[PDB]
RNA sequence: UUUUGUAUAAUGGGUCAGCGACUUAUAUUCUGUAGCAAGGUUAACCGAAUAGGGGAGCCGAAGGGAAACCGAGUCUUAACU
RNA sequence: AGGACCGAACCGACUAAUGUUGAAAAAUUAGCGGAUGACUUGUGGCUGGGGGUGAAAGGCCAAUCAAACCGGGAGAUAGCU
RNA sequence: GUUUAUUAAAAACACAGCACUGUGCAAACACGAAAGUGGACGUAUACGGUGUGACGCCUGCCCGGUGCCGGGAGGUUAAU
RNA sequence: CUUUAAUGUUUGAUGUUCUAACGUUGACCCGUAAUCCGGGUUGCGGACAGUGUCUGGUGGGUAGUUUGACUGGGGCGGUCUCCUCCUAAAGAGUAACGGAGGAGCACGAAGGUUGGCUAAUCCUGGUCGGACAUCAGGAGGUUAGUGCAAUGGCAUAAGCCAGCUUGACUGCGAGCGUGACGGCGCGAGCAGGUGCGAAAGCAGGUCAUAGUGAUCCGGUGGUUCUGAAUGGAAGGGCCAUC
């Protein structure tokens, strides 16, 4: 059988032009209050996957 | 017996950039907690009195002062 | 992607974004593409039945990724502004 | 906050000085039964054969939660 | 704790706030500062609202 | 065999002979080798049927953005040294 | 007259010895309780598995019972040997 | 008298006797997806459930808690 | 138009009656040589009872399941996240159910800037006044102070007063530190608009280190980014926030 994409990782991950993955930045959600805004505004752009978990993003996504 | 065991992460002081090493510009020369080390020529001072580079050289510490306190500085060589 | 029971990447990070359904009915087209359809009229009825594009496809766009040679007309299309130059540097026309 | 209680005013009267009073017998109903939980805990609690379900009345304490008593403003 | 939260909502017609915090047993009124609005790029009044 | 460690008084086996345990299918990735090479390749099916037709379609030559959209650029920003 | 008395057939099973790869997958020997009654026995029926029946022990339901036996789901699952 | 066939035969179970409680008959209750059966070809001096257990002297105080029974004035409350 | 009576007019509530649905495990006749069943006559109940869909209560009668870890065996007690010192062997890090203490906040000024100021404790003299209040001299030197535990720090004060104010601001950010990652921290400088000062300049919260929880799901506001034939819209996305 073909295999099946994990559905809850294809929808936080994004692939690059170069092989790497883009993600959203965690801590930007609720109880925004408490937080500086330098480091809210620094968690606004995307990022990149670590090099330590690129390996168990390729798995979950075989097909994007 | 008991009523302990309780401690905290360690915060990972301490000088960074040694006296001769050649640096880049905003590198962290000294983390510290107080005012241990003064910033002298060339170096800044941050909130929690992180001591960082402000051009690129060689650092240098000296003990300048009335008070004998010690400071760092940067000479562009 | 399980860690023994901690929370897992594609779990911990927000999910982001939509997926939109115009994308999929939009194609580029590559500058060297031109030479390949007919007598030198470039549309999606004749990029589509040069197997091009795809038969759903319905907004292509000509970008700047070869080099045209042939004076091809461009009847009705999105080109670029860097690949416009070098189709009329052809001796090409593009309308609408 | 107000309460809507039909009745004149002396109809009211029973229901809002009896309504309070069933509140502080329920309320004390709780604070005489935790008070009876906690015979067992703190006798049978060391005890290797009784401790399974001392814990099992020590964790039961923790979701009585007795509702709170304001004052009346009519002081 | 006793320190619950507001926002000031601007003054020049925009929907801009900043969130802060505010002990209201002690001080009951409301805040106003000029703050900076990038909407339109000016300094101006941040009356309190919620 | 399992262990920090076994002559161990820790496990297993009375002996012989025969049988007995990393396989198969379909997808995905990496290495080797072969074909072609900005191209490579067909599936079902037709077929005097390991030939030849079949290019539906898949991968690649263009990326950026949530998206419209722009395009060797693009996103952020009122704009970026 | 008697859920009366002593006691064989008959029904049971209180004590001890033997037996424990036994003559026997609960018996033999010597004693023991009831023995006209809520007794015992022959033949044939009825009640069936979360169900039966139970003078009540979780007892018995084909040498199997805190949920029978047979076949099927089934090569259940086993971070354990 | 009965009981753990196969380590427990007993102070355990049963028992006649006592009490409470349900049931007016197409009775309550039980086995049934239902028809229907038992109770019973019985009729409250009868039948079912619960507890105690011959016989004798007796069975004291508490209705606040949890059940059950009665009340309907008032509050809260579903579908519609 | 208001308030009102009469007719009819459509409906709700209650109370008496009625037969015609329905019930009859009352009686008699037939199928029939049948205490089943069906039909007929009759009597008694009669829109009650009972059944179907929906619904509130009760429901260990019954079924599926849950009931944490560390631990000088297990249980009890203690602990589970964050901050400060020692153990920690003069870089960083370093364990034990090792030794000691704290946090789940506070502040619209307790923040910014400009101007100014320097303590504890002692002696002597002095009305109530006293070992100790307020005052005047001298010694002393930061042994004081810091919103909050401890460590490091502070005189150019980060400690103490006053004037004006909102930089406790928006978009970015060279370069570093620390984590397995999620992340956390420091940061010169650039753009736009402010505050203080004559000006040089300082200002992206507070002397620094605790004062905090990811994702999913949903709430509020802004924004055509999308809008399943088209125009809208619902619903998503992005930004701020709960
Ligand atoms: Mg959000
Ligand atoms: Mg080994
Ligand atoms: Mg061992
Ligand atoms: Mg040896
Ligand atoms: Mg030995
Ligand atoms: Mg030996
Ligand atoms: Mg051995
Ligand atoms: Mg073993
Ligand atoms: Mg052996
Ligand atoms: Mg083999
Ligand atoms: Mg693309
Ligand atoms: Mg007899
Ligand atoms: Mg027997
Ligand atoms: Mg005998
Ligand atoms: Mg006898
Ligand atoms: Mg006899
Ligand atoms: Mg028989
Ligand atoms: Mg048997
Ligand atoms: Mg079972
Ligand atoms: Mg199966
Ligand atoms: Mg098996
Ligand atoms: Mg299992
Ligand atoms: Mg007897
Ligand atoms: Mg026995
Ligand atoms: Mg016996
Ligand atoms: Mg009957
Ligand atoms: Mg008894
Ligand atoms: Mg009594
Ligand atoms: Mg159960
Ligand atoms: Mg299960
Ligand atoms: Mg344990
Ligand atoms: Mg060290
Ligand atoms: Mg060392
Ligand atoms: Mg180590
Ligand atoms: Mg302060
Ligand atoms: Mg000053
Ligand atoms: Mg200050
Ligand atoms: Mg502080
Ligand atoms: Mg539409
Ligand atoms: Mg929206």
């Amino acid at each position: 059988p073909k295999i099946k994409t994990v559905r809850g990782a294809a929808k936080r991950f994004k692939k690059t032009g170069k092989g790497g993955f883009k993600h959203k930045h965690a801590n930007l959600r609720h109880i925004l209050t408490k937080k500086a805004t330098k480091r809210k505004r620094h968690l606004r752009p995307k990022a990149m996957v670590s090099k330590g978990d690129l390996g168990l993003v390729i798995a979950c996504l075989p097909y994007a | 017996s008991t009523r302990n065991g309780r401690d905290s992460e360690a915060k990972r002081l301490g000088v960074k950039r040694f006296g001769g090493e050649s640096v880049l510009a905003g590198s962290i020369i000294v983390r510290q907690r107080g005012t241990k080390f003064h910033a002298g020529a060339n170096v800044g001072c941050g909130r929690d009195h992180t001591l960082f580079a402000k051009a690129d050289g060689k650092v240098k510490f000296e003990v300048k002062g009335p008070k004998n306190r010690k400071f760092i500085s940067i000479e562009a060589e | 992607g399980f860690e023994g029971g901690q929370m897992p990447l594609y779990r911990r990070l927000p999910k982001f974004g939509f997926t939109s359904r115009k994308a999929a009915i939009t194609a580029e087209i590559r500058l060297s593409d031109l030479a390949k359809v007919e007598g030198g009229v470039v549309d999606l009825n004749t990029l589509k039945a040069a197997n091009i594009i795809g038969i759903q496809i319905e907004f292509a766009k000509v970008i700047l990724a070869g080099e045209v040679t042939t004076p091809v007309t461009v009847r009705g299309l999105r080109v670029t502004k860097g690949a416009r130059a070098a189709i009329e540097a052809a001796g090409g026309k593009i309308e609408e | 906050e107000l309460r809507v209680y039909p009745g004149n005013y002396d109809e009211y009267m029973t229901a809002a000085t009896q309504a309070r009073e069933r509140l502080l017998a329920d309320n004390a109903k709780k604070k005489a039964q935790i008070a009876e939980l906690q015979s067992f805990v703190s006798r049978f609690s060391a005890n290797a054969s009784k401790s399974r379900q001392a814990t099992s009345r020590a964790r039961q304490i923790d979701k009585i939660k007795l509702e709170e008593v304001k004052a009346s403003s009519r002081q | 704790g006793i320190r619950e939260k507001i926002k000031l909502v601007s003054s020049a017609g925009t929907g801009h706030f900043y969130t802060t915090t505010k002990n209201k047993r002690t001080k009951p009124e409301k805040l106003e500062l000029k703050k900076f609005d990038p909407v339109v790029r000016q300094h101006v009044i941040y009356k309190e609202a919620k």
